[PDB]
C-alpha cells in the first residue's frame, strides 16, 4: 500500500517550465546531457517532457515518446510505459504523444529552436 | 536465469501457456494448457504434450475457458509444472508477473494472488491485462487491440495507458472454433476429419495453409474456375490430400460468424463497435492504431482484410492503420517481459509484505 515511482528522475520531472529529455537505456530512464538536446540517435527511443507555465501558478505538461527507426522493441515498449508512469506520477495531467522518426508533429519539432537532428547509432538493446 | 532479482513472466491462455524470464525477447516455454488425470488410478497428473500423448488413459481438462480460469486445482498444476518442469526455478525465489483477460471477475483476480503467495510463496507478484501488454509491446499507449487466441477474441480500446472497460467487447469465436470448422468443411470435401487425432492434424492444416481472402466472393470464384489456389498436404501416414477453397473459408468465419451458425458481428464490426463506444475525441487515435495480437491473427492476409473492412465502416477521410507485428503470437508475453524489466517497476509489484497486511483484495488497488 502505494505504487509510487521512487526513480530519481521522476522527482526532477516537471518542477519548472522548460524541456526535459531522457533516453531509454537498458530498461532505465536516463537524462540526456542538455548540451545534446535535439540530437537523436535513430537506434534509440526517448521521452520528452515539455512544461509550460500557466497563469494559475500550475504547469501544463506534454509528454512525447520519440521512436528511432532502428530502436529495438524493448526501447519503444519502455518509452511508452515510462510515459504512462510519468503521466500517472504527474496526476494524469500530461497529454501523451507518440513521435515517430520522420513523422513528428509540428509542436514537437517546434521545441528544438535550432532544428532537431538525426544521428545513426545508439545504446544496445536491454534484451 | 537472473539480473539482481530475476523476474518471471507467465501468460496463461485458453489453449497455450507462454512462460519465461523478464528481460528475454521471447517466451522460453510454450506448451498446451492441458491437465491430464487418470481415468481410474494413479493424486497423479500430467501437463501439456505429455498429457496429450497419454490421453487414451487420462481424462483431459482445460483450466482456462475463453480466457477465464474455471478450475483452480488444475490451474495450480499448470503453474507448478511451469515453475518446476518448464522454467526450472523455485518460485519462492522470484517476483512473478501474470496476465489476465479483459474483464476478469474480481474473485478470480483475488484467487490468482492468493495461490501465488500462499501456495507458491512468491516474494512478489503482479497481474496485467493481456491486451494492454500487447499495446505496450508495439510501443504505444493509445490504440485498440484486437486480441484473438484459441478460446476468445477481444476488442480492447486503450487510452494513455489504460483499457476503457465500458468499450471492451468479447467474442466467443476464436482458434478452436476455426479448427473445428475446418474439420467439418474438409469432411464435406470428401475427406474425413472427426477424431481427436484428426483435430490435431486439422489445427496444423489451418496453421500452415489457411489464409484470409481480401475479396471473399472473387476468391470463391477463382477457386471454382481454376486450380491455382489449391495446395497439397501430407498426413502423418504419407497420404497426400488436396485443400482448396477451404484454405480461405475457414478464417472467413472471423469476418462472417454466420458460417459457424453464430448471430454475432465479425471481428471487423466488433472493432468498429468498440471504437464507437469511446469518446468521439479519441476515435481518430483508435482507428490509426489498430493492433492485432494473438495466434488467431496469424493468418496471412488478415491485416489487409481488417484494413479494407474498417476503411469501409469509417468515414472515407479517416486514416486507418492496422499494425500486425510478425511476433504477435507472443506480443502479450513480450509486453510482460518489458514491463517487468523496468527500473521503475520495483515499486509496482505486490510484495509479500503487502499481501500479509491486506490479503487477496490488495490486487484491486495495486493492479489496474
Ligand atoms: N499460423 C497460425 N495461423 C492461424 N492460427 C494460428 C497460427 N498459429 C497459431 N494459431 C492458433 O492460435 C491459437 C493459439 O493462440 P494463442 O496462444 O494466442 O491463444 P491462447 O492464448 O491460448 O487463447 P485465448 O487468448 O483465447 O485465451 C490456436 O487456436 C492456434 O491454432
Ligand atoms: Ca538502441
Ligand atoms: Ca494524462
Ligand atoms: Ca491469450
Amino acid at each position: 500500500m502505494g505504487s509510487v515511482v521512487e526513480h530519481p528522475e521522476f522527482l526532477k520531472a516537471g518542477k519548472e517550465p522548460g524541456l526535459q529529455i531522457w533516453r531509454v537505456e537498458k530498461f532505465d530512464l536516463v537524462p540526456v546531457p542538455t548540451c545534446l538536446y535535439g540530437d537523436f540517435f535513430t537506434g534509440d527511443a526517448y521521452v520528452i517532457l515539455k512544461t509550460v507555465q500557466l497563469r494559475n501558478g500550475n504547469l501544463q505538461y506534454d509528454l512525447h515518446y520519440w521512436l528511432g527507426n532502428e530502436c529495438s522493441q524493448d526501447e519503444s515498449g519502455a518509452a511508452a510505459i515510462f510515459t504512462v508512469q510519468l503521466d500517472d506520477y504527474l496526476n494524469g495531467r500530461a497529454v501523451q504523444h507518440r513521435e515517430v522518426q520522420g513523422f513528428e508533429s509540428a509542436t514537437f519539432l517546434g521545441y528544438f529552436k535550432s532544428g532537431l537532428k538525426y544521428k545513426k547509432g545508439g545504446v544496445a538493446s536491454g534484451f | 536465469d537472473g539480473e539482481d532479482v530475476q523476474a518471471l513472466v507467465i501468460d496463461n491462455g485458453s489453449g497455450m501457456c507462454k512462460a519465461g524470464f523478464a528481460g528475454d525477447d521471447a517466451p522460453r516455454a510454450v506448451f498446451p494448457s492441458i491437465v491430464g488425470r487418470p481415468r481410474h488410478t494413479g493424486k497423479d497428473s500430467y501437463v501439456g504434450d505429455e498429457a496429450q500423448s497419454k490421453r487414451g488413459i487420462l481424462t483431459l481438462k482445460y483450466p482456462i475457458e475463453h480466457g477465464i480460469v474455471t478450475n483452480w486445482d488444475d490451474m495450480e498444476k499448470i503453474w507448478h509444472h511451469t515453475f518446476y518442469n518448464e522454467l526450472r526455478v523455485a518460485p519462492e525465489e522470484h517476483p512473478v508477473l501474470l496476465t489476465e483477460a479483459p474483464l476478469n471477475p474480481k474473485a478470480n483476480r483475488e484467487k490468482m494472488t492468493q495461490i501465488m503467495f500462499e501456495t507458491f510463496n512468491t516474494p512478489a507478484m503482479y497481474v496485467a491485462i493481456q491486451a494492454v501488454l500487447s499495446l505496450y509491446a508495439s510501443g504505444r499507449t493509445t490504440g485498440i487491440v484486437m486480441d484473438s487466441g484459441d478460446g476468445v477474441s477481444h476488442t480492447v480500446p486503450i487510452y494513455e495507458g489504460y483499457a476503457l472497460p465500458h468499450a471492451i467487447l468479447r467474442l466467443d469465436l476464436a482458434g478452436r472454433d476455426l479448427t473445428d470448422y475446418m474439420m467439418k468443411i474438409l469432411t464435406e470435401r470428401g475427406y474425413s476429419f472427426t477424431t481427436t487425432a484428426e483435430r490435431e492434424i486439422v489445427r496444423d492444416i489451418k496453421e500452415k495453409l489457411a489464409y484470409v481472402a481480401l475479396d471473399f466472393e472473387a476468391e470463391m470464384q477463382t477457386a471454382a474456375s481454376s486450380s491455382a489456389l489449391e495446395k497439397s498436404y501430407e498426413l502423418p501416414d504419407g497420404q497426400v490430400i488436396t485443400i482448396g477453397n477451404e484454405r480461405f473459408r475457414c478464417p472467413e468465419a472471423l469476418f462472417q460468424p454466420s458460417f459457424l451458425g453464430m448471430e454475432s458481428a465479425g471481428i471487423h464490426e466488433t472493432t468498429y463497435n468498440s471504437i464507437m463506444k469511446c469518446d468521439v475525441d479519441i476515435r481518430k487515435d483508435l482507428y490509426g492504431n489498430v493492433v492485432l495480437s494473438g495466434g488467431t491473427t496469424m493468418f496471412p492476409g488478415i491485416a489487409d482484410r481488417m484494413n479494407k473492412e474498417l476503411t469501409a465502416l469509417a468515414p472515407s477521410t479517416m486514416k486507418i492503420k492496422i499494425i500486425a507485428p510478425p511476433e504477435r503470437k507472443y506480443s502479450v508475453w513480450i509486453g510482460g517481459s518489458i514491463l517487468a524489466s523496468l527500473s521503475t517497476f520495483q515499486q509496482m509489484w505486490i510484495s509479500k509484505e503487502e499481501y500479509d497486511e491486506s490479503g487477496p483484495s490488495i490486487v484491486h488497488r495495486k493492479c489496474f
